[PDB]
RNA sequence: CCGAUAACGAACGAGACUCUGGCAUGCUAACUAGUUACGCGACCCCCGAGCGGUCGGCGUCCCCCAACUUCUUAGAGGGACAAGUGGCGUUCAGCCACCCGAGAUUGAGCAAUAACAGGUCUGUGAUGCCCUUAGAUGUCCGGGGCUGCACGCGCGCUACACUGACUGGCUCAGCGUGUGCCUACCCUACGCCGGCAGGCGCGGGUAACCCGUUGAACCCCAUUCGUGAUGGGGAUCGGGGAUUGCAAUUAUUCCCCAUGAACGAGGAAUUCCCAGUAAGUGCGGGUCAUAAGCUUGCGUUGAUUAAGUCCCUGCCCUUUGUACACACCGCC
């Protein structure tokens, strides 16, 4: 029932946020399905072209 | 980062480069060397950046017309202003699109009905003027 | 052919997840003989991915002041806890090492100060770079706390620590920590 | 040097002024 | 800085500049610097090497009786410019990445207009006014004080330990000081005595010549200790011995043997910091007859995190509002 942990690899940065600086939003892409793909913030240094791993499938989606 | 020119550089590669453009190259190693005798530079780093400045500029002028004069782009714009004429002019066209409302003005100044005239069909509907405001 | 600490040769170990594979610098060009190679890893961003493991735990484990510039003896407490890891599981050191930072490094965590909402505010996930640095850095306190007022040796409390994590038995502090972080990360979701 | 110093400002740069030295005739060779 | 332009032409500041660091097996040189090579040696191997291995042992500017400048010293120069390539950009100013390169942001010094009732009259034979000027607020001498303690605060040092302490062995620096106008007081090798602090003789050095090849600490390698207020910590305190000085009591400092107190990582708060940096760790200089827990420098080991933001604290530019202009610690 519980949605299983995936991977998503970062194709854009699209700046940093978080009243602080000390949050990212990167583009992101899902391994499973190369056309389906959402934005999320992450924390620490990020290049574009690196996977990382999402616990949930949707959290959240602005453009700043 | 932090690689800004000032005035001092800049000022003086335009100078240098309108003086001795011809003795001037793409080099910057022999740039910096002709920076050597045409001017008096009291420091190696100064002298170098601004020899660095004018090979950039000497790229950018091998392409376009800088701000900085050349002689031989000027010579080429005296050339192309005054050449160019062409061997037929665009104003003797053997027939001329006339309005009916432009052709009584020749009427009055007694030089209409002329054979390179031609009376066309003025347009109907004066569907002129854009729609006012937004949309 | 470079056997680091002169055994354990560096071409055996497999990274688990494609995530950290590009983070985590064990094999190929990554192969030294000895985790201290100081060549200024810090003078641009994304250059410690390229830094090897063993040496950035190296760096990690000298803290808390007493032992700042001692990385002779972190070495040397490198090289004894990797003969103790060896012998308790038979398999390679540096394999156990990278399991226990894929294990150990967290997957969530939270952020934001917007007035303290739930337990931090609201949660963020982590990238590759950030999960290697704070898997190590939980590992060597980990094994600090652990080594601190009792007779088990660094070395012991090292090897004990990097097991725990890389068999994800929940005994280890990094292992419990991270747990905690996702936790809160998940109830600030 | 007496009135005063003797290096120049080191920002200033001073350009000295060459001749025409322009040469548009023939090709044409001097013997001596 | 590029550009737009009722502005044009300038001046200061920034930058440029000076010193320092990094590279030059390229030049100039070196008995107050060395390196190689050779000759004497000393020790090991000797089966058998022998152009064998070690020597901070002696010599070859003790002038005819070797060369060279890599190491060291320091001068002249060179070298790096966003210069080359790719991308972004009006394709402008520039930005990002990469190659080659020692080096693609090394640190400092200097530093505008205007101002503060900021600090110094206890730096000055800088100084206006005022006070005092012989029972002196002048000056000198003796003694005491500047240290004095129910308490609060700031800069620090040592620690709370086993990533440790003790004992022994081994092993590596760079800054820089050194015999005094007055002015008396230098750095110290070596030998002897003592357990130590020290003492007693002999030198050397006004200095790349002597200390000194600065045998530094940390670190490294072996020993003991074993999670305890314990061999952690060394506060407090007794007794004894030296050194400086005219004088050591309110302990100047140093040495030895005893005492082992709090302290088991520290609340609210809060400081500093981006690469040879923080920190650990010693060594110089200043003060110094005697002296560093201070400061100014130097080396040694040597990282974590970050290449962002305006959230807090502030700063700069523009617009804006103002009843402020002692300028929001305002005004009312
Ligand atoms: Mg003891």
């Amino acid at each position: 029932r519980v949605q299983p942990i995936k991977l998503a690899r970062v194709t854009k940065v699209l700046g940093r946020t978080g009243s602080q600086g000390q949050c990212t939003q990167v583009r992101v892409e899902f391994m499973d399905d190369t056309s389906r793909s959402i934005i999320r913030n992450v924390k620490g240094p990020v290049r574009e072209g690196d996977v990382l791993t999402l616990l949930e499938s949707e959290r959240e989606a602005r453009r700043l | 980062m932090g690689r800004v020119r000032t005035k001092t550089v800049k000022k003086a590669a335009r100078v240098i480069i309108e003086k001795y453009y011809t003795r001037l190259g793409n080099d910057f190693h022999t740039n910096k060397r002709v920076c050597e005798e045409i001017a008096i530079i009291p420091s190696k780093k100064l002298r170098n950046k601004i020899a660095g400045y004018v090979t950039h500029l000497m790229k950018r002028i091998q392409r376009g017309p800088v701000r900085g004069i050349s002689i031989k782009l000027q010579e080429e714009e005296r050339e192309r202003r005054d050449n160019y004429v062409p061997e037929v002019s665009a104003l003797d066209q053997e027939i001329i699109e006339v309005d009916p409302d432009t052709k009584e003005m020749l009427k009055l100044l007694d030089f209409g009905s002329l054979s390179n005239l031609q009376v066309t069909q003025p347009t109907v509907g004066m569907n002129f003027k854009t729609p006012r405001g937004p949309v | 052919d470079i056997k680091l600490f002169g055994k354990w040769s560096t071409d055996d170990v497999q990274i688990n997840d494609i995530s950290l594979q590009d983070y985590i610098a064990v094999k190929e060009k990554y192969a030294k003989y000895l985790p201290h190679s100081a060549g200024r890893y810090a003078a641009k961003r994304f250059r410690k991915a390229q830094c090897p493991i063993v040496e950035r735990l190296t760096n990690s484990m000298m803290m808390h002041g007493r032992n700042n510039g001692k990385k002779l003896m972190t070495v040397r407490i490198v090289k004894h806890a990797f003969e103790i890891i060896h012998l308790l599981t038979g398999e390679n050191p540096l394999q156990v090492l990278v399991n226990a930072i894929i294990n150990s490094g967290p997957r969530e965590d939270s952020t934001r100060i917007g007035r303290a909402g739930t337990v931090r505010r609201q949660a963020v996930d982590v990238s590759p770079l950030r999960r290697v640095n704070q898997a190590i850095w939980l590992l060597c306190t980990g094994a600090r706390e652990a080594a601190f007022r009792n007779i088990k040796t660094i070395a012991e409390c090292l090897a004990d620590e990097l097991i725990n994590a890389a068999k994800g038995s929940s005994n280890s502090y990094a292992i419990k920590k991270k747990d905690e972080l996702e936790r809160v990360a998940k109830s600030n979701r | 040097g007496k009135i005063g110093p003797k290096k120049p400002l080191p920002d200033h740069v001073s350009i000295v002024e060459p001749k025409d030295e322009i040469l548009p005739t023939t090709p044409i060779s001097e013997q001596k």
